[PDB]
């Protein structure tokens, strides 16, 4: 009947899409916006420097989340604001749901003096609530990391609405970090999770002054097509250095040596 | 000129390139006959008869040549017909030739002769030849033909040293030490199109452009743009330079004749293919099928019948054009011979050539020769080896080889003949036209010029195989009928910008000129209808000038939509840019060039910028075949760079290309290999030049990505690859799996040799990967941060190589771009490019340079040294600035008051007040502040003002407040430039001795001279040194503490180069003024200072005595603009700013004087130039000579420069350094008088010139520094100098000053011209000559003294202020004296190292022989140290002057190498010689210029000068080894030296005579007098007057010249006497007394007219027996009248010895007395 044999399949990677889709991330750096009206008024006020946070959005991807840890102090004598000083992306991969960084923190000279303040991420949709797992993954943190304080850290995302970005950040709650601890289910709405868990706080991005980055000492930070030799024990040292982004030559060598493999 | 079109270019082009046929018909010699065949018609020519000559032909036998070409012709013994009648008009005229004449007829030997006759014109007497002189350039068409050149010019040249070589140069000494240079026309495009001040072009004597028939082929216009530019750039200059053509025989060869310039009744030589040196019988064959394979098996029918046809018989050389089609042919028609069994033609004989045919063919090694070779046919294309090629050739050569199949490279590259030639198919794939196109005219005409062997064959039998339709073409081409015509309209555009960006065309009438040049023009004249010209309108403008003023105005549009050029159409004028100068200097096409602009952004992608590639106009003929879609869709499936465009589109075939290159893919598709080989092999200077775009604009990330895809292209590998691989003789297996291995690279450092084996698996691979792994480049990087203020940061960037240099790996150098990048990697602060040349590959290396900050202080800047060649070689270094202390910001300054000016009459004293009355009426506002300060007080004082204030009055004010309050005061003023103290003795030589009747003086930098003036002036006028050398004996000088005012101009140079000098002696002052009881008064005056109060409390002047004015208070107000200019590249940016030069004139002082500073003095003159055309093309013509016609000529006709004759009269002045003083004088005093409205300076003589200006323009800000062969920026020091010249003020209402910067430098100039000078102290770096004189002088004597010391200097002060800039880390006091006694520590233990000082117990210091006499002369520690290597017992003239020049005070003044010959070949006239003496050093140099001033050689007119420097510190460093040799108790050498004292001062020898040094004495008097025997000196003084003119009569005054030298000529009287010489002990108490009387008075100082100073006479008296060669005692005197010395010795035990005294000059030659003693011991 159908003389088949007909057409050949001709593949078509899903990466390229995204890494063509990656290249225009700088656009959304024009239009970032921060949710506004709150509840207002109380706990710390924290404040991004923004040549760190376009910088964040350049390297990242529309749909594999990304995270890095947050660094600062407070003015001299105004206790009651956080200035974010620096951003460490460390070894790490993710998907539309969640990333997954190492056991280890961040651990340098120049950071010992800072204070953390928690750790900011992107996610592919802009949602009212904070992530489930969001709450799983800071105080599984908290619970392995007595300086991550509940009162101090907070949870920044970065949602990717059509072309711009809206930041809204996230504080845990004591009901909030318990549920989270014990939480191993990794579904998007699991049993036990609810608006108690969380709070919103105040952001304000700031001209005034600039944060800069902490990388890797070896390695990179993209570890999205190395996922092999990521593993949630390894070790990791940092420098003073700018990341690269996302899809650069180095994080993804296989594509770079399987095509002038014959 | 006004009423003009536009024309359409591409109508204009011939299409069809080198195959466009001009001739209508074409007629066949006689004996021609057509056939028609089945499918394909045949055309026989005939071979030709040489005509046997005629009139005189005989064949000019090499004995007849000049005898130095004779050996250039070694191994030929009489010239052919071709060169004998050309050899004449080739060797004995430097006329431009012409000559056409078939291939093979002996051309090559021709241009040798031309080339011959350039090399006899710079024979020297040695043998050798000046290579200086020229430089020789044979353009040749092809590369292969290029190399094949360079061997046999560099063979038959060898014999005269003379050097060939191709391109090594463009990869960068490229061009020098390389008299013939033999290149493409592109490439020698390229380099002169970047002309800069250049060694190359000026040094050309000779271009031959061989095959230039080559006009006629698509690549034609670039041989019209060399001689073009060659051409007219001789008229312009009025240099010669010599053309010879080598041609084909094809029409129009007059119109080249033209075109060269050539004149045709003596350049021009014609010879028809009759002077062929075998005949050639034609064979053509046309094919009519055009069904592609049966007219491919068609045209492998016609040559298999064309191969029997000459099988046995004779040799067949079969062209092809490809690779593939060389074997896939040989074997096409090998087994079609087979299947006929048709071989027992070429071999099937036993024959002695069967077994040797075979025999090598198992030594083969080649898998396809080795399977033809056997059976006589072979193969020959450039994919085979070197020794394979040569393996087929030697068989061919040899007549054993009977088929071979080959390409258009060998016909080029090899000298092999075949008696038969076929060329099967004329077709070949042309990427650039991206289709198949037809051969070209070069290629033809060389392979059927193969055909005949030269020696063996009565004939040659050539056999083309084309299309039917081309026949008429290609006997057009090879019987003398394709007329050669001009392929330029295209590429005009991308030509005329070319010479836009070199200044050649500034406007549309240059270009006009310009066009007149192409050889486009002269075919236009005499064929327009051809070039779209018609008759009718030919005579409507005979000349074609409407025409060509069309074509300019047609592509000056498309270059400045283009955005190339700035086109204003009203006045025709270009404007150059520096989108425009890449595209030139990177020969890119105009419309390239514009898509990267459009395209490039830094926010650009990996894929866009693959994109933007594939987009350049250079692959616009490309297209993507439908055979070829699937072989490119599969590679777009796994590409690691995506690709956005459809494979429909070029573009993206062009991307995906360009990567599977990089990857090393292999492709199937014949035409996808050759379009990859296209985008690839221009990727290149493409992406070379993307990247130097987005480099200049300062986009950090895409400079990041250029650079890296520039060398992933180069060395085919992408980043992920381990760098290993880079290195290519490490194998490429090894590699595999260290990349799998997934782990980092820098981790290999860390690790053993045997380690890496384990990790990798292979420990047979022990040391061998660790060798590679510490060759592989790697700097280590640190930084010493040193803030200027609060927003300008100084940064010291040390660069440690910490890898093993090899020169088969690394070469002769290794280049790597330094970047400093800001807080996000996103802005480029300052980037410079560095060299690490192999001869300094272990040493460390300082970069300077500076980088703005603000006041939230950034979290860190980034400093990266990233590789120019090396993939994945990088060093970043972190530059935090959390423990940065920044400087405090600067008081305010002290206010302006608004007072009253003060008059004259405040002075209140008739002889003071006559001193200014004249001048002005009142005092300025800042006069009148200080007033009464400084008159009215004794307090120190700190005048700060910006240059042009009025300062040197309130010195004034000060002197005559010295004058009142003592009678015989004296005031010491240092300025930091010689230049100014000139000046300023010049004013005051006339206000307080000329008026007042005081004593005013100038140092002279003679020690003793100078002695004197301090007690003879009131007024001491001195450099620092020139006061350091006085003030350093202060505790045994009175005329040093006695001082009253001591006042110091210009103090803020303390931060400048000499700055530290002039920081001691005024902390001399200080502390001179603390041991005495009474103050010296000390005046201080700068420019605004930022930090005013810290010199004010160094120097101990309070704080209403310190008056510290900023900028805005200059009296005459000041109107600073500073232009910022985006070209990066210096002699384009430099044309850039001609034309604003003039605008600024016009617009800021069109009425008033304008002063215009520029780099170099060849650039005085060049602006001087523009100036004046630019104002005659503003019908402004003497607009800015206010004076007259006739009143100048008085003043003109004075001068030996012709040029500056011709700028004065059109009112523009320009003065520099190789003027004569009395030239520059006669400048300034026309531009003084308001004559001439302008003159052009150099920057060199900015600070000795004596006038003013209202306007000053300041051309660029940077200068070309000759030693390191890189370029400088002006000193902030001589910016503020330059401002200060605009400054009139009873002239003008305010000052004007525009400054023409590069944009970079634009902020800097902007921070330190508005706000005041911020200064610091650089003693740290120049500590040792001083601490040595005051261990000296007792003034240091333990380490504590030198801490103590320090404490009175301005270095200690800012310390505290400043603590980063000094490196301290915090300003406690343990800081301090940590940091004060670490610089102790060191720098009195290299003085003890170098035998200067003595320690004792960790503490006590003490002082040496040899310090004692670095601090007597002033002689660097360092210099002393090296003279006690040196010197030993036996040293005389040759050792001293040897030793002498390799000192450190001769060192940085520079070493020009346009002189590396007359050095060499004085070196050739020197009566000492040197040994191994190699002429790269300064040192060496001074060498040469000492013995050619006691030579009296006149050199140059400014090496003279130099030696004025060398001379000025000669006869200190000849003093201090005549106290080296004489405290080490040697006598011989010492006297020598005492010899070469009055040697350098009277210029002579030991050799020459004593009367050599009397005024306006001839040369030839030495002999003159030996017919008389009277050479002494001692006669010329006592013969009788009427004779006494004693030989010869000279004038009534050179005599009297001659008299005045008898005068004081040294006539001494010496009375000797040994006190008690019945006495004498064996070692006591022994006293000898020696007495002078000078018969005289005293007349002056020395009479030395070839000496610079005025020096005054020493005398040394000395002891010693010459036996011995032993001194025993030894004093200095001066004389003056009468004088005794006494000489204090030691008994040697007992005998009887007899001593000998000598009594020297160090002036005088002739005058050395000799007694000897009459001693007797007990
Ligand atoms: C040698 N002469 C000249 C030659 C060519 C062109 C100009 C002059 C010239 O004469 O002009 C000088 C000065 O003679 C004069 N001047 C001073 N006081 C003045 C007053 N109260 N009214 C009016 N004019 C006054 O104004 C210029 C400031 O020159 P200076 O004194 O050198 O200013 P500076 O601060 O730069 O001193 P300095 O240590 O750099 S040399
Ligand atoms: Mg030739
Ligand atoms: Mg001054």
């Amino acid at each position: 009947p159908l003389g088949s044999m007909t057409q050949t399949f001709s593949s078509k990677t899903e990466w390229r899409v995204r890494a063509i889709s990656a290249a225009n991330l700088h656009l959304r750096t024009n239009h970032i916006y921060v949710s506004s009206d709150d509840i207002k008024e109380t706990g710390y006020t924290y404040i991004l420097p923004k040549n760190v946070l376009k910088k964040f959005i350049c390297i990242s991807d529309l749909r594999a989340q990304i995270a890095g840890y947050l660094y600062g102090v407070s003015p001299p004598d105004n206790p009651q604001v956080k200035e974010i000083r620096c951003i460490v992306m460390v070894p790490q991969w993710g998907t539309h749901q969640t990333v997954h960084l190492p056991g280890q923190l961040p651990q340098h000279e120049y950071l010992k003096e800072m204070e953390p303040l928690g750790w900011i991420h992107t996610q592919p949709n802009e949602s009212p609530q904070l992530s489930p797992q969001d709450v799983t993954t800071h105080a599984k943190i908290m619970a392995d990391n007595p300086s991550w304080d509940g009162e101090k850290t907070i949870i920044i995302t970065c949602s990717f609405t059509p072309g711009s970005c809206t930041l809204t950040a996230y504080k845990l709650t004591p009901s909030g970090y318990e549920w989270g601890r014990q939480n191993t289910d990794k579904g998007n709405n699991p049993k036990g999770y609810l608006p108690s868990h969380y709070e919103r706080v105040q952001m304000l991005l700031s001209d005034r002054f600039l944060g800069f980055f902490m990388v890797p000492a070896q390695s990179s930070w993209n570890y999205n097509f190395m996922g092999v030799r990521h593993d949630p024990n390894m070790k990791y040292e940092l420098q003073l250095a700018n990341p690269k982004e996302f899809y650069h030559e180095v994080h993804r060598p296989s594509h770079f040596l399987n095509f002038a493999l014959l | 000129l006004a009423p003009r079109q536009v024309l359409d270019l591409e109508d204009l082009v011939f299409t069809q390139g080198s195959h466009f046929m001009a001739n209508k018909r074409c007629q066949l010699p006689d004996g021609s006959f057509r056939r028609q065949r089945k499918g394909y018609e045949e055309v026989h020519v005939p071979a030709l008869k040489p005509k046997p000559f005629g009139s005189e032909e005989q064949l000019l036998p090499v004995e007849k040549l000049p005898k130095y070409a004779q050996a250039g012709f070694e191994g030929f013994k009489t010239l052919n017909r071709i060169q004998s009648k050309l050899y004449r008009a080739a060797l004995e005229t430097d006329e431009n030739l012409l000559l056409c004449a078939p291939t093979g007829a002996g051309k090559t030997n021709v241009a040798l002769m031309c080339m011959l006759r350039e090399i006899g014109k710079h024979i020297n007497m040695d043998g050798t030849i000046n290579v200086d002189d020229f430089k020789i350039i044979y353009i040749a068409p092809m590369r292969s033909l290029v190399q094949e050149m360079v061997g046999s010019f560099g063979k038959r040249l060898a014999t005269y040293g003379i050097t060939v070589a191709e391109l090594t140069g463009d990869h960068q000494e490229e061009i020098s030490a390389t008299q013939i240079i033999v290149c493409t026309p592109e490439k020698w495009d390229i380099i002169t199109r970047k002309g800069g001040e250049r060694t190359y072009t000026q040094l050309v004597r000779l271009i031959i452009l061989d095959e230039i028939h080559l006009l006629h082929d698509d690549r034609g216009p670039v041989l019209e743009a060399l001689v073009a530019r060659a051409i007219r750039n001789i008229e312009m200059t009025q240099e010669d330079v010599r053309l010879i053509g080598l041609s084909a025989t094809l029409p129009n060869y007059e119109d080249v004749a033209t075109f060269l310039r050539v004149d045709p009744a003596k350049g021009l030589f014609y010879f028809d293919n009759s002077f062929r040196p075998v005949p050639l019988e034609q064979t053509y064959v046309g094919i009519t099928e055009k069904k592609a394979i049966k007219r491919f098996q068609i045209m492998n029918e016609i040559v298999y019948e064309k191969i029997m046809e000459h099988a046995g018989k004779n040799q067949v050389l079969v062209f092809v054009h490809s690779r593939k089609e060389t074997g896939k042919t040989a074997r096409a028609i090998r087994d079609m011979c087979l299947e006929k069994d048709t071989l027992g033609l070429f071999l099937r004989e036993g024959s002695a050539s069967t077994e040797v045919l075979r025999t090598e063919a198992e030594q083969c090694k080649n898998l396809e020769l080795k399977d033809l070779l056997p059976y006589g046919f072979a193969i020959h294309h450039a994919g085979m080896t070197r020794v394979d090629r040569t393996l087929v050739e030697d068989l061919f050569a040899d007549k054993h080889i009977q088929v071979l199949v080959s390409t258009a490279t060998l016909a080029w590259g090899v000298n092999l003949p075949a008696h038969t030639v076929i060329i099967k198919g004329t077709q070949v794939y042309s990427p650039e036209k991206g289709r198949w196109t037809e051969l070209g005219a070069l290629d033809i005409l060389q392979m059927l010029g193969r055909a005949g062997r030269p020696q063996y064959d009565t004939k040659g039998e050539g056999i083309l195989i084309t299309s039917h339709g081309e026949l008429q073409y290609y006997l057009s081409l090879l019987n003398q009928q394709l007329p050669i015509e001009s392929q330029m309209v295209s590429k005009l555009p991308d030509m005329l910008n070319a010479e836009i960006v070199l200044g050649n065309v500034q406007n549309a009438k240059d270009a006009v000129n310009w066009l007149g040049y192409a050889y486009l023009y002269i075919r236009m004249l005499r064929s327009p209808t051809l070039y779209g010209i018609s008759h009718d309108d030919l005579k409507g403008d005979p000349l074609l000038d409407q025409r060509r003023l069309d074509l300019v105005h047609t592509a000056a549009l498309m270059l400045d939509k283009n955005n190339l050029v700035k086109y204003d159409k009203k006045t025709g004028n270009f404007q150059v840019t520096e989108l425009g100068r890449i595209a030139s200097h990177y020969y890119i096409t105009n419309d390239t060039v514009q898509t990267y602009n459009q395209l490039l952004k830094p926010t650009l992608s990996e894929i866009e910028l693959f994109r933007v590639f594939s987009l350049s106009s250079e692959f616009k003929n490309i297209t993507v075949r439908e055979e070829e879609k699937l072989e490119l869709q599969k590679l777009l499936e796994r590409v690691p760079i995506p690709v956005k465009e459809s494979i429909e589109e070029p573009s993206a075939k062009i991307n995906v290309l360009l990567q599977a290159f990089i990857s090393q893919l292999k492709l199937e598709g014949f035409a996808l290999m050759a379009d990859m080989v296209y985008v690839t092999q221009s990727a290149g200077r493409l992406m070379r030049a993307i990247f130097e775009i987005v480099l200049n604009r300062g986009w950090a990330q895409l400079t990041d990505k250029t650079l890296n895809l520039c060398k992933m292209i180069d060395k085919r590998m992408w980043q992920s690859m381990c760098p290993l691989r880079q290195f290519r003789k490490l194998p490429e297996e090894v590699v595999k799996k260290i990349e799998k291995k997934n782990f980092p690279f820098e981790r290999l450092y860390d690790l053993n040799h045997n380690e890496i084996g384990e990790l990798i698996r292979m420990p047979k691979m022990g040391k061998t990967i660790h060798k590679y792994v510490h060759l592989f480049p790697k700097l280590e990087l640190s930084v010493h941060l040193q803030p200027i203020t609060r927003s300008t940061l100084k940064v010291e960037l040390t660069i440690t190589p910490d890898f093993q240099w090899d020169e088969k790996v690394h070469g002769s150098s290794e280049a790597f771009w330094i970047l400093v990048e800001d807080v996000d990697s996103e802005v480029i602060l300052h980037h410079e490019y560095f060299l690490l040349k192999a001869k300094y590959a272990q040493d460390e290396h300082l970069i300077t340079f500076f980088v703005p900050v603000f006041e939230p202080l950034p979290p860190q800047y980034f400093i990266r040294v990233v590789s120019d060649r090396w993939l994945s070689c990088e060093t970043q270094l972190p530059v935090s600035f959390r423990h940065l202390i920044l400087p405090e910001k600067y008081p305010p300054p002290t206010e302006l008051l608004d007072l009253q000016p003060l008059p004259v009459s405040a002075l209140r004293n008739s002889a003071f007040e006559s001193l200014y009355q004249d001048k002005f009426p009142f005092f300025n506002p800042i006069q009148t502040q200080v007033f009464n300060t400084v008159y009215n007080s004794d307090d120190n004082v700190f005048v700060g003002a910006p240059t042009g204030s009025g300062k040197t009055i309130c010195a004034e004010f000060a002197i005559l407040r010295m004058l009142l309050q003592s009678s015989e005061g004296r005031c010491v003023y240092i300025t930091p430039m010689e230049a100014l103290a000139e000046q300023v003795y010049m004013d005051w030589y006339e206000k307080f001795q000329d008026r007042l009747n005081k004593k005013v003086v100038l140092l002279t930098g003679e020690t003793s001279t100078d002695l004197k003036l301090l007690g003879k002036g009131n007024i001491i006028i001195s450099t620092p040194e020139k006061w350091d050398i006085l003030s350093r004996r202060w505790k045994q000088r009175k005329n040093v503490q006695n001082i009253n005012l001591f006042v110091v101009d210009e103090v803020h140079l303390i931060g400048g180069e000499n700055g530290p000098v002039l920081e001691v002696i005024c902390s001399r002052m200080r502390y001179i003024s603390s041991q005495i009881e009474r103050p010296i008064r000390i005046v201080a005056l700068s420019s605004s200072l930022s930090n005013a109060k810290d010199v004010a409390h160094w120097l101990g002047c309070s704080a209403t005595s310190t008056f510290n004015f900023h900028p805005n208070v200059r009296p005459v107000p000041l109107e600073l603009h500073i232009q910022g200019f985006n070209i990066s590249h210096t002699q384009t940016r430099l044309l850039s700013m001609a034309k604003p030069v003039y605008h600024a004139i016009t617009k800021h002082s069109p009425k008033k004087p304008v002063i215009v500073f520029v780099p170099s003095r060849k650039q005085t003159r060049l602006t001087a130039i523009d100036i004046l055309t630019t104002c005659a093309a503003d019908i402004q013509r003497q607009r800015f000579l206010h004076c007259t016609e006739k009143d100048l000529i008085p003043y003109l006709e004075k001068l030996s420069d012709s040029t500056l004759k011709e700028t004065l009269l059109n009112g523009v002045g320009y003065l520099h350094e190789g003027l004569s003083p009395m030239e520059r004088r006669l400048v300034e005093q026309l531009f003084s008088s308001g004559a001439i409205q302008v003159v052009v300076a150099s920057r060199s003589l900015c600070w000795g010139m004596n006038v003013a200006a209202h306007l000053v323009i300041i051309m660029d800000t940077q200068y070309y520094n000759g030693k390191i062969h890189a370029y400088v920026d002006y000193p902030i020091y001589d910016v503020l100098q330059m401002v200060g010249h605009a400054n009139r003020p009873l002239q003008d209402d305010e000052g004007r000053c525009v400054i023409m910067c590069q944009g970079s430098k634009k902020d800097f100039f902007k921070k330190f011209l508005y706000e005041p000078l911020p200064v610091e102290s650089h003693l740290d770096h120049c500590m040792h000559d001083h601490f040595n004189a005051e261990i000296v002088t007792k003034t240091i004597e333990n380490k504590q003294d030198a801490v103590d010391y320090l404490t009175w200097t301005f270095l200690y002060r800012r310390m505290t202020q400043n603590p980063n800039y000094y490196n301290l880390q915090g300003i406690s006091h343990r800081h301090l004296s940590d940091h004060l006694s670490e610089l102790v520590e060191q720098t009195l233990s290299d003085l003890e190292q170098s035998k200067c000082i003595s320690i004792e117990d960790e503490m006590d210091v003490a002082p040496l022989n040899l310090g004692m006499i670095a601090a007597y002369y002033y002689i660097n520690y360092t210099t002393i140290e090296l003279f006690s290597m040196s010197l030993n017992a036996k040293t005389k003239v040759r050792g001293l002057i040897e030793i002498i020049s390799n000192a450190a005070e001769y060192e940085n003044i520079p070493i020009r190498h346009h002189e590396d010959n007359l050095l060499r070949q004085l070196a050739q006239k020197v009566p000492h010689k040197l040994n191994n003496p190699k002429f790269n050093d300064p040192h060496v140099k001074t060498n040469l210029l000492l013995q050619a001033h006691l030579s009296r050689m006149q050199l140059s007119a400014e090496l003279q000068s130099d030696t004025e420097e060398i001379l000025s510190k000669a006869i200190r460093l000849i003093q201090a080894c005549v106290d080296v040799l004489s405290s080490n108790g040697w006598l011989s050498p010492a006297l020598a030296a005492m010899e070469l004292a009055q040697m350098v001062t009277q210029a002579m020898w030991s050799k020459d005579s004593y009367l050599k040094q009397l005024p306006h004495f001839t040369s030839e008097h030495i002999k003159r007098c030996t017919d008389k025997g009277v050479e002494s000196v001692f006669d010329i003084m006592e013969m009788e007057d009427e004779e006494r003119n004693a030989l010869l009569q000279l004038t009534d005054s050179q005599i009297a010249d001659v008299a005045r030298f008898c005068n004081r000529y040294p006539n001494i009287e010496l009375s000797y006497e040994v006190v008690d010489k019945d006495s004498i002990r064996s070692g006591g108490p022994v006293v000898v007394l020696v007495q002078l009387e000078r018969e005289e008075e005293v007349t002056g100082p020395v009479i030395a007219p070839l000496f610079p100073q005025k020096r005054e006479e020493g005398w040394w008296v000395v002891i010693g027996d010459a036996k011995s060669n032993s001194l025993i005692s030894i004093k200095r005197l001066t004389l003056q009248q009468k004088a005794k010395v006494k000489l204090d010795f030691v008994a040697p035990a007992t005998g009887a010895h007899n001593y000998t005294l000598y009594f020297m000059s160090d002036a005088y030659m002739g005058c050395d007395q000799e007694y000897k003693f009459s001693v007797d011991v007990k």
